[PDB]
RNA sequence: UCGGUGAAAUCAUAGUACCUGUGAAGAUGCAGGUUACCCGCGACAGGACGGAAAGACCCCGUGGAGCUUUACUGUAGCCUG
RNA sequence: AUGGUAGGAGAGCGUUCUAAGGGCGUUGAAGCAUGAUCGUAAGGACAUGUGGAGCGCUUAGAAGUGAGAAUGCCGGUGUGA
RNA sequence: UGAGGGUAGCGGAGAAAUUCCAAUCGAACCUGGAGAUAGCUGGUUCUCUCCGAAAUAGCUUUAGGGCUAGCCUCAAGUGAU
RNA sequence: AGCUGUAAGUAAGCUUUGAUCCAGAGAUUUCCGAAUGGGGAAACCCAGCAUGAGUUAUGUCAUGUUAUCGAUAUGUGAAUACAUAGCAUAUCAGAAGGCACACCCGGAGAACUGAAACAUCUUAGUACCCGGAGGAAGAGAAAGAAAAUUCGAUUCCCUUAGUAGCGGCGAGCGAAAUGGGAAGAGCCCAAACCAACAAGCUUGCUUGUUGGGGUUGUAGGACACUCUACGGAGUUACAAAGGACGACAUUAGACGAAUCAUCUGGAAAGAUGAAUCAAAGAAGGUAAUAAUCCUGUAGUCGAAAAUGUUGUCUCUCUUGAGUGGAUCCUGAGUACGACGGAGCACGUGAAAUUCCGUCGGAAUCUGGGAGGACCAUCUCCUAAGGCUAAAUACUCUCUAGUGACCGAUAGUGAACCAGUACCGUGAGGGAAAGGUGAAAAGCACCCCGGAAGGGGAGUGAAAUAGAACCUGAAACCGUGUGCUUACAAGUAGUCAGAGCCCGUUAAUGGGUGAUGGCGUGCCUUUUGUAGAAUGAACCGGCGAGUUACGAUUUGAUGCAAGGUU
């Protein structure tokens, strides 16, 4: 999703989105080592280089 | 009383000529009707079912 | 239900008593055709292969509720059913045997 | 003018005069008088508040739109952490 | 006692359909046309022509239930000529 | 000046006039939301009988709108007020 | 026993050797289009590879094959050495597009509008767009709902209730539990533990592979403790008979009772009279209105794809092993928190509860979570793993039917030539148009006329029923006539009234109108309109307080301290 709204002090509304801290890296996907976007939060616990 | 397929495929045909169960009896084809016709067992269970 | 040879009486129209023969039925329309029965009087014009020509009179179709096969003992009118002989079927005539009719 | 062909705008019904008055205060149609045989054609443009267009001037609507700014409220974006 | 616009109340006439009953119709139904008829009104009959197959009446019940106007919509037809 | 191409509406193009973007442009055209909303204008269809107003205080982003009271009608009740 | 589409018959023919037709199965199936050999201004152009025909040879032609991603098996290998990338082959056809986007699930997401302005709010998580799948989808077996002495996983219906609550506390939004019901179903993993397999290691241990075992709380399982399995038998998940399996609906289809006469008539089903059948008096046609003329109806008999998917249905199933739970296991960047937001009936804040992003970040049964901030006591539960039928939602369609629904300006835009003539560059918009007669018997022949048209004759019940064909209204256009009119000022009528003509639904009648009197249309809007204020050329047709749900009040009826579902 990542769709939201950003308030005003008098309440009034605007759509807007919240996007990931994407980082470039180069990680081994199955065959080569590959460089590619991940997240930060994904590569803290969830990935190896 | 009940039910009767003899007398009901009987009396189908003719004109002016309805029949009904006492369970199923109802005001517009008693009104309807000039003269009816009971059974005794028939005229029992609607005087039970009405009284 | 009838067939192209059978002899039969005329029930309805300007004929009825009259007996005939069918010439032919036509079935899609349920009007068969008999002789002597409803004349017509055409107005012929001067075809490729024949003279001007004044009137016509030849017979004209009528529906099948209008005739009526006759039973061939009594000679009445009587209607038709069928019966089964060793898979074959015939015509009856609801008052007495069969009825035979090739032309 | 004659022979052929032949529309349109408009149109409550109409046998549709003038003067002085009256009247929603400017009348073919109302009052009182004056004049005026019935029906056409060619011309003119004073009136029918003539036709044409639910006034564009003016006011109104808690109706709209465009533009402006030290009107209110926000915002893409920019600067700094 | 009975003039009457916004408006309130009441009683009714007609239209299409349904139920039931009772009827009319090729010895001619509905529609159409004419008439010097009846009813306090909406409106209802009868007769004669035309037409050539369906339609009234009584009681009750349901509504796509009554048009002269909306620069209304659609068709026909005029006027200007 | 021709032939092929490109730029599309919160946009484009403009030797700049609010000028052009398929006879239209201070924001094109077709569909849909959409029977938008309209305190404004127009219209709103048969008959008879009985009764029969108001155009006024007061409040209102209120003044040609609205609410309550006043004055109309219908039905119950009190019953000389 | 006739047949050669709707659209007709000529010529040709075909047919009892079983045609045309009615169901089932099969073969053939040009080109375009996801279009897929390349290209392209869709329905066209241009090739190659291998076979085959032909050619002295090409040429030409024919038959197959040649798209991109993907899956299954291989070798291969530059900047830089094996390795793989990548590249090159063999097989398969796994996907694309079009959905009925009506229903379902996600992503994204308005504004007019209401609040009598408007910004929080509302319209509304609506419309539109995109993507997914499907015949249903979604949800679903307690880290629950509740506080009784408790309760049934999910979904749906009626109530709770317009309640509680939310709210510029405004407009407005709006539950849940409980209860009554439809349908009723709990199954599997990970981890402990055990037994084998290979490598590291030296077979001790570890790693990983296979198989058992077990997945739940007033605690379940492993180990500790104790004695049993096809008894029941269940394919809607959780295994299966794949079974002789015993009416798909028994469906195309077949049989299927019983009427004569006279009158009118062009023709009777109508009238009159006498009869009949009925498990059939449903309906429609037939020259007019038919239970007994035809097709049919009730009912009976019926076969392929079939089975109704229904009854023991071979195999196969599950005949349980109970106590303590002391020790071990019981889902991690997870729960949870801060900030910013969204969804929950709740307006973002005490958010309790549930989700997204960014930062942090735990406990392990003496544990952990919830019970509208937070603390303690009590009650309930045991998250971070998965699957799951039914009841439910919709209908481009199909079969069989129904209607106090329309009946050609109605009803689908379209009864016929319809999404067609036509308009528009294009997206798109979008009509009008039914009826001869029972039967075509559809006017032979003669006359006028260039023909069209007509007049006779003739068909027909009827031709002012003749294809511009049922009925045939009004506006409008005419021809004939009875009364009347060229000294007259006009809302055209009305009351009076001679003369002239006629003769009725026969009643103190009809038509015309010399002359006299009175008299400025209708509608709407207005203090007030003949108004020079509005609208209407005329005629016809169409054209506007309705329905659902709830409230209130009147009338009617039933019952009555009870009434009602
Ligand atoms: C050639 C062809 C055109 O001729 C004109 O334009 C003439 C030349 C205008 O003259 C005038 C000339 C000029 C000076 O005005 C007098 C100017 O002021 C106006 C705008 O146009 C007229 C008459 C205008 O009338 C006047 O419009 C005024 C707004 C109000 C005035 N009012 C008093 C009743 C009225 O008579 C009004 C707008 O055109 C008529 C409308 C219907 C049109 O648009 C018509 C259809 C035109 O297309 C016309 C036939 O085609």
């Amino acid at each position: 999703a990542s769709t939201g709204n950003r308030r005003s002090h008098a309440l009034n509304s605007t759509k807007r989105r919240w996007n990931a801290n994407l980082q470039k890296v180069r990680i081994l996907v199955d065959g080569k080592p590959k460089k590619v976007w991940v997240s930060a939060r994904a590569l803290k616990s969830g990935k190896v280089t | 009383e009940n039910e009767d397929v003899n007398v009901e495929l009987s009396a189908r045909n003719i004109p002016g000529v309805q029949v009904t169960t006492a369970q199923g009896l109802n005001v517009l084809d008693i009104t309807n009707a000039d003269s009816l016709v009971i059974t005794e067992a028939a005229a029992k269970k609607v005087e039970e079912v009405l009284g | 239900h009838i067939k192209k040879g059978d002899n039969v009486k005329v029930i309805a129209g300007k004929d009825k008593g009259k007996e005939g023969k069918v010439i032919a039925t036509l079935p899609k329309k349920d009007r068969v055709v008999v002789e002597g029965v409803n004349i017509m009087k055409k107005h012929q014009k001067p075809t490729q292969l024949n003279p001007e020509g004044g009137i016509l009179e030849t017979e004209a179709a009528i529906h099948v509720s209008n005739v009526q096969l006759l039973d061939p003992k009594t000679n009445e009118p009587t209607r038709v059913g069928y019966k089964f002989v060793d898979g074959k079927k015939v015509r009856i005539a609801k008052k007495s045997g069969e009825e035979i009719k090739s032309n």
